[PDB]
């Protein structure tokens, strides 16, 4: 329904997560065109992006242009995909460049091939409305550049308010890693977040974060940056416990 | 144990998630962090992000965003430079046509953090 994302007004009869922020998406004066199936759009930091037409649990692919004006004029900055990953009441974006602006010359576009994870975002679960005791298992998708095929799991212990999971199936065995054990914390709002490091064969390789969502703590959102030997690469993650 | 970086002031620029980091610090020496540097300005890598480090010495890079200046279309001048992207302290010669020249007797320019000081143009 990638056409639909663009041109369709928010229906409220869509399967949520409805609506998606843009905000580390595209910069303060920037703008994102998005394209696919013969249809156009541009945004707009804090603008919104109709995700209650997209297919959920599973990533959603879009053609996308990164400009800016520059004297009344429209530069070229980055081009490549826009993937956009929807859970019920989460969802994240991620970019595979494709092509980035010459570094000499604004007006050339040279070939460079990375990966990053953009927005992360939802209907926050608030950190003092945590249940207090429990151990939810969530189980979900791991993508990162050129692999979509990648397993999560994460267990929270809400007693001890601590997370602790696995990452597994991604062609680059680097990226199979475990989300070591770490402490929920309050937000700078009071929304439940995780934050902890990676490891890789017992090795700390990176960092991990996660954001809690639903009424219920139903799901898990966030990202994991990997030291690897090419080095450092972005793993897009979101999981879900399953409900009754 | 020591943990010495505290949340990183990034200026022209920022961290990536920042609401789900910023509890978290301060930070130990190997940590890292994704970052992204505002319109106008890039990361050492030629890219608009990257990620910083915590190290002994401090942040690094210790300088993570730096502006670029584009050089623009002279209007009754020299175009060997038009469209060119010049970084942070970098000095030109604006090439005039004959009868013009840069304002208030100026010889060059020079791209500043704030972009072009003085602004190249020819009359």
């Amino acid at each position: 329904g990638l056409a639909d994302a663009l041109t369709a007004p928010l229906d409220h009869k869509d399967k949520g997560l409805q609506s998606l922020t843009l905000d580390q998406s595209v910069r303060k004066n920037e703008k994102l065109k998005l394209a696919a199936q013969g249809a156009e759009k541009t945004y707009g930091n804090g603008d919104s992006l109709n995700t209650g037409k997209l297919k959920n649990d599973k990533v959603s692919r879009f053609d996308f242009i990164r400009q800016i004006e520059v004297d009344g004029q429209l530069i070229t900055l980055e081009s490549g995909e826009f993937q956009v990953y929807k859970q019920s009441h989460s969802a994240l974006t991620a970019f595979q460049t494709e092509q980035i602006q010459d570094s000499e010359h604004s007006g050339k576009m040279v070939a460079k091939r990375q990966f990053r994870i953009g927005d992360i975002a939802g209907e926050h679960t608030s950190f003092d409305k945590l249940p207090e005791g429990g151990r939810a298992t969530y189980r979900g998708t791991a993508f990162g550049s050129d692999d979509a095929g990648g397993k999560l799991t994460y267990t929270i212990d809400f007693a001890a308010k601590q997370g602790n999971g696995k990452i597994e199936h991604l062609k680059s065995p680097e990226l199979n890693v475990d989300l070591a054990a770490a402490d929920i914390k309050p937000d700078g709002k009071r929304h439940a977040v995780i934050s902890g490091s990676v490891l890789y064969n017992q090795a700390e390789k990176g960092s991990y974060s996660l954001g809690i969502f639903g009424g219920k703590a139903q799901e898990v959102a966030g990202s994991a940056e990997v030291k690897t030997v090419n080095g450092i690469r972005h793993i897009g993650l979101a999981a879900k416990q399953e409900l009754e | 144990t020591l943990k010495p970086c505290d949340y990183p002031d990034i200026k022209h620029g920022g961290l990536y998630h920042e609401n789900m980091r910023r509890p978290y610090f301060p930070v130990a020496v190997g940590k890292y962090y994704s970052y992204y540097c505002d319109e106008h300005f890039e990361t050492p890598s030629g890219s608009y992000w990257d990620h910083i480090h915590c190290t002994q010495d401090g942040w690094s890079p210790a300088v993570p965003c730096l502006r670029k200046c584009y050089f623009p279309y002279l209007e009754n001048g020299y175009n060997q430079n038009h469209g060119r992207k010049f970084v942070q302290g970098k000095s030109i010669d604006v090439a005039c046509h004959p009868g013009y020249a840069l304002p208030k007797a100026q010889t060059t320019v020079t791209c500043m953090e704030n972009g072009w000081s003085p602004t190249p143009r020819c009359i």
